[PDB]
């Protein structure tokens, strides 16, 4: 074993899993997904006696149960439910990597409004809704709405979190430091135009979100993670084991 | 935050 020396020794076994997930969308104005897709990877960091084979199960068989479009895992693995064993490295590790489009949850539904008026106001209205559990906290919230280039200004009105037209980046940036799973927020902008050329029309770039959950949008759930030391005295009862979940967006894009 | 596997 190249990856992982004989002595090891810790007198608390212990080890911890993180499920890391990028969540990538593409919406419509109407609400159609027009793509969608999450790449995930799940990271092992653990101290752990000796040699110890691990078992790693999750909901895989494609209540709960997720299809995994593909997966590449760390040379530790092997190969051939039929679920992941491996002699982990020491430390902190990358133990797989994977990509999902499948039933995936889409943390936030996106809804905007425009209306003009006249040749010198735009009214916008976008309302963000978020699709999890009550009792999770989404954070880093930040949705991100496109200003045309002959904007003179911006008035916004927020009741949750803090909005700010940046003219340079051409954009009103939302931000919200927390909102939990199964509400509503939104944001009224009045884009203040100046005169432009008459010919060439404003083509809408997507209002686009950033924002870190606890859960991963794939649906993946780890179910266990057995240790096995034949040699040493503890087992796998004798490990504290803990695991995150942070979901975080990638391309997550509705087009208004 | 992290939680117990059971």
């Amino acid at each position: 074993i190249g990856w992982r020396r004989e002595g090891i020794k810790y007198r608390r076994n212990e080890l911890f899993l993180d499920v890391l997930e990028s969540v990538n969308l593409l919406m419509s104005p109407q609400g159609q997904v027009l793509s969608a897709h999450v790449s995930g990877r799940v990271v092992m960091k653990s101290y752990l006696s000796g040699m110890p084979e691990c078992k790693f199960g999750m909901n895989d068989k494609i209540k709960q149960s997720i299809a995994i479009d593909d997966c590449t895992f760390h040379q530790c693995v092997r190969l051939s439910e039929r679920s992941i064993s491996f002699i982990p490295p020491d430390g902190e590790f990358e133990l797989m990597r994977y990509r999902t489009t499948k039933d995936i949850i889409l943390p936030f539904r996106v809804i905007p409004l425009v209306r003009e008026v006249g040749r010198t106001k735009l009214e916008v209205k976008v309302v963000i809704k978020s699709n999890f559990k009550p009792s999770l906290l989404a954070q880093k919230i930040e949705v991100r709405i496109p200003t045309p280039l002959n904007t003179s200004g911006v008035q916004v009105i927020c009741m949750k979190g803090k909005a700010k037209y940046k003219a340079s980046e051409n954009a009103i940036v939302w931000k919200i430091k927390r909102m939990a799973g199964m509400k509503e927020s939104q944001i009224s902008a009045e884009i203040e135009l100046l005169p432009t050329n008459d010919k060439k029309k404003w083509a809408r770039p997507p209002i686009s979100m950033n924002f870190e959950v606890p859960f991963a949008p794939s649906g993946l759930k780890v179910r266990y993670l057995k240790v096995f030391e034949p040699k040493l005295n503890y087992s796998d009862h004798d490990v504290i084991k803990w695991v995150r979940y942070i979901g975080r967006s990638g391309i997550y894009e509705t087009r208004c | 935050f992290y939680r117990a596997l059971m």
